[PDB]
RNA sequence: GCGGAUUUAGCUCAGUUGGGAGAGCGCCAGACUGAAGAUCUGGAGGUCCUGUGUUCGAUCCACAGAAUUCGCACCA
RNA sequence: GAGCCGGUAGCGGGCGUGGAUCCCUGGAUGUCCGAAUGGGGGAACCCGGCCGGCGGGAACGCCGGUCACCGCGCUUUUGCGCGGGGGGAACCUGGGGAACUGAAACAUCUCAGUACCCAGAGGAGAGGAAAGAGAAAUCGACUCCCUGAGUAGCGGCGAGCGAAAGGGGACCAGCCUAAACCGUCCGGCUUGUCCGGGCGGGGUCGUGGGGCCCUCGGACACCGAAUCCCCAGCCUAGCCGAA
RNA sequence: GUGGUUCGUGGAGCCAUGGGGGAAUCUGGGCGGACCACCGCCUAAGGCUAAGUACUCCGGGUGACCGAUAGCGCACCAGU
RNA sequence: GCGUAGGGAAACCGAGUCCGAACAGGGCGCAAAGUCCGCGGCCGUGGACCCGAAACCGGGCGAGCUAGCCCUGGCCAGGGUGAAGCUGGGGUGAGACCCAGUGGAGGCCCGAACCGGUGGGGGAUGCAAACCCCUCGGAUGAGCUGGGGCUAGGAGUGAAAAGCUAACCGAGCCCGGAGAUAGCUGGUUCUCCCCGAAAUGACUUUAGGGUCAGCCUCAGG
RNA sequence: AGCGUAGGGUUAGGCGGGACCUAAGGUGAAGCCGAAAGGCGUAGCCGAAGGGCAGCCGGUUAAUAUUCCGGCCCUUCCCGC
RNA sequence: CCUGGUGUUGGCUCUUGGUCGCGGCGCGGCUGGGGGCCUAACCCUCGGAUGGGGGGACAGCGCUUGGCGGGCAGUUUGACUGGGGCG
RNA sequence: GGGGGCCUGACUGCGAGGCCUGCAAGCCGAGCAGGGGCGAAAGCCGGGCCUAGUGAACCGGUGGUCCCGUGUGGAAGGGCC
């Protein structure tokens, strides 16, 4: 039985799962039910199309984590609030963190992304571990400053 | 014509026959039977062209059914 | 005659570690009885189907014949 | 080419060479039944919408025409316009399909796939360019006649049944489409690359078709029809016609 | 499990199919009579196709064919 | 296509061959050669010397036959017998229960039409393919009935003998297999010449058939 | 002569059948099952001295008659007001 | 008519048997028996609609197995024989 | 016909030539060859002293052949013993 799977088979798992359902068996009860195909050409063909899209969907977003990738980690970080010595008056959030660069430097970029533990304030240079794609992210420069 | 398929024929005809073999297995056989009878499959519901629900039997069912070669469901 | 089932004491049968030949009996006897019966005691019951072979050693393993029994195979 | 109102010869009356009787072919009427079909029904009868004159409607209102059964395609819209069906002596294939009787019984067998019934095509259907035949690396459509052959062979090896290739002959004859490959699109999913159906490519005869790259190459090859008059044959009477 | 075939169960194939499994797209896939090697043939699982053979209701022709109890039974107000 | 060799299961050999390992026999060699045709006595397939039955099998044909069953009407002159009941009276508590009145059932009795058809009479080329005469049973009932229909003939129906199914159903009737087979039965034609039969023996699901012999006849040596 | 030839005879708004109704049963669009022919079959329709429906008495010919005469009794449809 | 396997006759779990491999138990593939509501076929159900309800892998029903089976269908059941038979 | 000695011809290939005979059967048999046994050897031996102890042909089993083998190599299968 060529199942095209569509859900479960134990679950919903509709990632390439023909499973041999079995005659009317699997025929009747699993898609008369409505919850995948059978062969049908065209579909052997559905599966791979639209896994061939999202295999532009990964490797693409891969080239779009990986444009800002190199670009981002070579220039600076630039945002000098105010201050006494130290510290800020006002911390210092990843907040503030897109607002700037973004609208300012340039690119838009999250604001769930970048690894802190909280909210700085020791102004200057003091470095972030932004996690900006999946598995490659970006632990870019900051220097801050009270620019007084 | 009311008991085929639809997606084709496969009714009657039928030269059934018994006998008592022992043969080859040593010595000849012998002759008897002779009668005539059917023999076919079975029909499910369905439909095409407004209504009609269909019939024919298994094979063939299992196909079209699945498809449809002048009528789905 | 094609196949399966088995084979030891007078009868009916156990017997698998390859080394003791065993049980029951029913049968015989003793005890008991007025006797016999019933009960208790005891005893016997040998071509382990035959032959040959394997083995230190054969009821047991191997090789033909067999017999009994059941089913089947029947167009000389 | 000059007689006639049919077989009726009879009474009573009449058409006709300013081409009657009749021979032809194409006509218009074709009452009622019958597939019947507008509806019903014991056939040859009795009943209904639309139009219809308007008709005696003497100072009072009708037949005629019509129309329309149902299964078939499908311009689907509210479906408008095409085919069928009923026949038919014999012959045709399919669908179904038997005992007698022979075997000197009779269960195998035979009569047979006959007789009959059913459906349906035609004027002929049947069949028909081969996953064929056979083995000389030989043959080639199908069909039919002779022959092969009462042979090879089937079998209570009994009664019987009993092929075919090859050779001779009549005839000849070849073609298509799904056949997703290409492009065209139309409709969907829902935008891609899916299935879909109309247009061509090709649309295979004896292995090819597409798609790519260079040689191409630049008019006689008509089929089962399609067509024109042609001799259109016949279609009944055509008419001379030696002494 | 039946068919047709000369094949009546047979050493018994090809083609056709009643039920059940359910392959391949040219080194593919049946075939040449169980099967197997090698050779040889063919390319299916859609379709159309006049002509060559069969039959007389009809019309004609012809008769070592008849003559009214023969011929079709029925030669003429007969399938009555 | 028969003859031109054949011999053999065959391979195959071949005027020789198969058995075999042996020159012992079987088939044949030895040409005598046919072949086609015509005309005949015959033999097989044929309906095939001619008519003859009971039956089997196919497709139709019928409940205005009759047996049923469904629907729907009609029909049983008179009379007789007298149960449930209800009314009243009756010794006990009421009653059982008795009696008397009324009352009117019952596949009930006596009997017409109507349904039938034992028991005798006639009739026997009848009046008639079931009828006439005298006689008899049923006579509100599994009652008789008209009209409308349903079933069906290897199948129906059947208060059931194998009855009835268009006047003889032990499996209807017409057309068809078909001119079924038919050791049995008959039937089997103009003259004349010639000779002249058997009625036994052997084997038969064979004995009143027929194979082979024995006895006939014609052609040549 | 209930035999031959010839001529002639039976008339209905109200009698009967239809122009109304259904049971059996038969048909039968749909629906349901057959190898084919076919089987069944809803509703609707067919289907009768069962239901329903508006008259009777006398006269009058060679024959008819509740129809023809006449005297008496009615019904349904239509147009008008 | 009864009957094994097979089919459109789908899920979930409870289980014992065989087997060969690595009296045994541990495992392992294999495969056999079976017990359960369910349930989407199927069928039936209806009860006023197409939804509900009930059965449910049944069964209907198709194919092969086997069995009963005079209900029916078709044949048969010798000869001799100093009559047919019995003998 | 009664014992004892070794011995198995209780043969294959064949049989001239007859009995009985419608059929098929049935039955006999010198002698020829290969190969033995018994005897010195001349010879006898192809079961019995006989005449009953029986069966067609097909339907098949099996030990031998290496005859056929359905395109050739073979085998299923078949013919012959």
């Amino acid at each position: 039985m060529k199942v095209i799977f569509l859900k479960d088979v134990k679950g919903k798992g509709k990632k390439g799962e023909i499973k041999n359902v079995a005659d009317g068996y699997a025929n009747n009860f699993l898609f008369k039910q409505g919850l995948a195909i059978e062969a049908t050409p065209a579909n052997l063909k559905a599966l791979e199309a639209q896994k061939q899209k999202e295999q532009r969907q990964a490797a693409e977003e891969l080239a779009n984590a990986k444009k800002l990738k190199e670009q981002l980690e070579k220039l600076t970080v630039t945002i000098p609030a105010k201050a006494g010595e130290g510290r800020l008056f006002g911390s210092i959030t990843s907040k503030q963190i897109a607002e700037s660069l973004q609208a300012q430097h340039g690119l838009k970029l999250d604001k769930r992304k970048i690894e802190l533990a909280d909210a700085i304030r020791a102004l200057g240079y003091t470095n972030v571990p932004v996690k900006l794609h999946p598995e490659v992210t970006a632990t870019l420069k900051v220097h801050v400053t009270e620019q007084k | 014509m009311q008991k085929d398929l639809h997606p084709k024929a496969v009714p009657c005809k039928i030269i059934y026959q018994g006998q008592v073999v022992m043969e080859t297995m040593s010595t000849r056989p012998e002759i008897h039977v002779d009668v005539w009878s059917g023999v076919h499959p079975f029909w499910t519901g369905e439909e095409r062209f407004l209504d009609t629900e269909g019939r024919v039997d298994k094979f063939n069912k299992r196909f079209g059914d699945s498809y449809r070669r002048g009528s789905k469901k």
